[PDB]
């Protein structure tokens, strides 16, 4: 197996090509997605569903939260959402390795009481191409 | 316990007496065995385990939340604290490497830290999680 | 079993041969007609209306509607509904092959909103004869 901290979500400070991961992050998820386009004909094999693939489109979504901590790059995550970016995120898995696709920024949310810590969610949505660099 | 915790239990009580610091502070009182003579009074013990298997189909693993004394007969106990100040930074973060199996994480947990035995003795458990694989 | 997006409609860019996809395009259709010439006798035993089928004049539609991506294919077709001519178009049946026929676009319409993209949907109608080069 890998550890969980290992799995870790990036950003981009200057824009090109420099990536630091956020902040406190007790939870990453990217969750990927497919359409399921669905093509059955009048016969189909004894009447099961028959499905096509390649022509469903596909996703990613990305969605990190944990403890408010100001960093050079929890204060990038801001200027993204007001002025709307699309940078090359990057999610690395443990082992797998990099994934470096442009996501955007669709849903920040700063979160605060009165006896505990200062934390945030952070969730996002593809709007490009993927990669996979092993 | 499970087939790796023989081997947990030697990997962690070697990346102890290893760290720099502890070795000037509670020197090489370092033991599961407390060995006989006059009991020094500031030493660690490396005892108290629990598994919680953490299994799957292919394989198995476990979730070891073992348990690392620190005992002073000191007046205050800012003497134990500045000791597991080095028991935990040698730990969390691990890297250690088996005899058996494989771990993928040594993290932190509830750490206890009250007086024992008739308000003369000063123990402060630290329970840590080490996720293993068999 | 195909799939949808291999059903590409192609613009020329030079007038001759050189065949490109117009733009980011999510829908497509080329629609055939015919015109259903009556001939009905005094005698059709019982009374079913007859057809001729080869009398009627037959046509094709084209009709695709996509997002405004301002390549120069995209002013090639917003070029030539000016100078309004009647150039070459093809459109690929994904495992048939290709239609190949001379059309006039007829209605093309650029569409934008305060919360969308920039859209443009594109009509062309049967300007000749068409083939079937498979």
């Amino acid at each position: 197996a890998q550890n969980g901290k290992d799995l870790l979500i990036k950003l981009d400070l200057t824009g090109s090509g420099q990536f630091e991961t956020i902040a406190g992050l007790r939870a990453t998820r990217i969750s990927f997605n497919a359409e399921t386009v669905d093509v059955t004909s009048l016969e189909s094999q004894g009447g099961w569903r028959e499905l096509l693939g390649g022509a469903g489109v596909r996703s990613a979504s990305i969605s990190g939260a944990g403890v408010f901590k100001d960093a050079d790059t929890d204060e990038r995550a801001r200027q993204i959402f007001f002025d709307g970016e699309v940078p090359e995120f990057q999610v690395i898995i443990p082992d797998f390795g990099i994934v470096q696709g442009p996501f955007m920024i669709t849903s920040i949310d700063y979160a605060g009481s009165h006896n505990g810590e200062a934390s945030y969610e952070l969730a996002m949505a593809s709007a490009g191409a993927l990669s996979f660099t092993a | 316990s499970y087939a790796v915790a023989g081997a947990l239990q030697a990997a962690v009580y070697q990346q102890l007496r290893a760290d720099a610091v502890l070795a000037a502070l509670v020197g090489t009182a370092v033991y599961d065995a407390v060995p006989p003579g006059p009991l020094a009074g500031t030493y660690v013990s490396l005892g108290p385990e629990d598994v919680a298997d953490a299994s799957d189909k292919t394989g198995a693993g476990a979730v070891h939340d073992f348990v690392i004394s620190v005992i002073t007969d000191a007046a205050g106990f800012a003497t134990a604290k500045a000791a597991a100040a080095a028991v935990s930074d040698a730990l969390v973060g691990a890297d250690l490497v088996l005899s058996r199996g494989r771990l993928v994480g040594l993290w932190f947990l509830r750490a206890k830290a009250r007086r024992v035995e008739k308000a003369d003795m000063r123990r402060i458990d630290l329970v840590f999680r080490a996720r293993v694989e068999g």
